[PDB]
């Protein structure tokens, strides 16, 4: 038994009325479960039986549905409702899910704070240097980091990592890093980190000297 | 509420015998309304279920794994464990097991265990303070140069928790992980308040405590 969801991911707004569908290859009758897995969590059960509520669910989550199509709805979509949605059948072994549908938050644009932190003295002296650019507390997801290093333009030198969407205020934060040799760290003075966003009417730039 | 949770090495090496072990705690694990399930999860093949047991030691295998599969049962220590001989590199994923309703409901999940196929040892994590630069003052820690995933990190215990943000693990070029903690307070609390961050490898079982100074 094939399992599709549909769609792989939206984005709804909070109070918004989410429905999601799960195809199945063959008729399952009612045997399908709903689950919820929110990031470095695991799932959990919201929905069995095609539409029963599991104890302790809030009541907007329900489903519906038999044979081989079936919807998820949440009547009203709350910021901590924000995950990879799942269905699973279990008309006959083996067990399968669906692919998963993960549904993000759409909210105001919101403007990211920016940080910088060159490399400590105790990071060096291993031998290697890591210069962070940190954004926190951003709308949207899209963010443009560049990295400066004597007003020359870096290219492979660095790594971005962006949280998951925040399960309240529904934002991301983002740390780039400009990796180097602790030599080539030392061979250059001035290390800016450039932010271009959405919610930034000019890019904004924090830099520092060498050594402060 | 009965509670899972997975033991058993984060590492483990091509060709070798990957194990796995389930302790229920809270309630018994004798009883004709679960099936003691293991179910992993990789960004390659999803959620996948690997198979359960039921007390009475009888067994179901998903097709796809059933050749290297051993699922068994110890009803004395409240323990189920998982048996996966002749590992591949896509073996790599999320192990969790899980309550099964015998009316079919994963209702229960442990917090799942990161399992890597891998021919390198096990390398714990250098810790590096981020100082705060100097309204509201960001700090961080630096956890770089280990393998394999995870590592965990808290502030001060997990007594601080608002404004903290762990991002993912990055991949370097060493083809070790190195990943960032950063946590947002008011500029007023540096001098009064102490900031920790407690740095946790269980494959390697390092502990750091790495204290964050102006
Ligand atoms: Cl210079
Ligand atoms: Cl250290
Ligand atoms: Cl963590």
């Amino acid at each position: 038994i094939q399992m599709t969801q549909s769609p792989s991911s939206l984005s709804a707004s909070v109070g918004d009325r989410v429905t999601i569908t799960c195809q199945a290859s063959q008729d399952i009758s009612n045997y399908l479960n709903w689950y919820q897995q929110k990031p470095g969590k695991a799932p959990k059960l919201l929905i069995y039986d095609a539409s029963n509520l599991e104890t302790g669910v809030p009541s907007r989550f329900s489903g519906s549905g038999s044979g081989t199509d079936f919807t998820f709805t949440i009547s009203s979509l709350q910021p901590e409702d924000i995950a990879t949605y799942f269905c699973q059948h279990f008309d006959h072994l083996p067990l399968a899910f669906g692919g998963g549908t993960k549904v993000e938050i759409k909210r105001t644009v919101a403007a990211p704070s920016v940080f910088i932190f060159p490399p400590s003295d105790e990071e060096l002296k291993s031998g290697t240097a890591s210069v962070q650019c940190l954004l926190n507390n951003f709308y949207p997801r899209e963010a443009k980091v560049q990295w400066k290093v004597d007003n020359a333009l870096q290219s492979g030198n660095s790594q971005e990592s962006v949280t998951e969407q925040d399960s309240k205020d529904s934002t991301y934060s983002l740390s780039s890093e400009l990796t180097l040799s602790k030599a080539d760290y030392e061979k250059h003075k001035v290390y800016a980190c450039e932010v271009t966003h959405q919610g930034l009417s000019s890019p904004v730039t924090k830099s520092f000297n060498r050594g402060e | 509420q009965v509670q899972l949770q997975e033991s058993g090495p984060g590492l483990v090496k091509p060709s070798e015998t990957l194990s796995l072990t389930c302790t229920v705690s809270g309630g018994s694990v004798s009883s004709g309304d679960y099936y003691w399930t293991w179910i992993r999860q990789s960004p390659g093949k999803g959620l996948e279920w690997i198979g359960h047991i039921y007390y009475s030691g009888n067994t179901n295998y998903n097709p796809s794994l059933k050749s290297r599969l051993t699922i068994s049962i110890d009803t004395s220590k409240t323990q189920f464990s998982l048996k996966l001989s002749s590992v591949t590199a896509a073996d790599t994923a999320i192990y969790y097991c899980v309550r099964d309703r015998v009316t079919g409901a994963f209702d229960i999940w442990g917090q799942g265990t990161m399992v890597t196929v891998s021919s390198a040892s096990t390398k714990g994590p250098s810790v590096f303070p981020r100082a705060p630069s100097s309204g509201t003052a960001a700090l961080g820690c630096l956890v770089r140069d280990y393998f394999p995933e995870p590592v965990t990190v808290s502030w001060n215990s997990g007594a601080l928790t608002s404004g903290v943000h762990t991002f993912p693990a990055v991949l370097q070029s060493s083809g070790l992980y190195s990943l960032s903690s950063v946590v947002t307070v008011p500029s007023s609390s540096l001098g009064t308040q102490t900031y920790i961050c407690n740095v946790n490898h269980k494959p390697s079982n390092t502990k750091v405590d790495k204290k964050v100074e102006p």
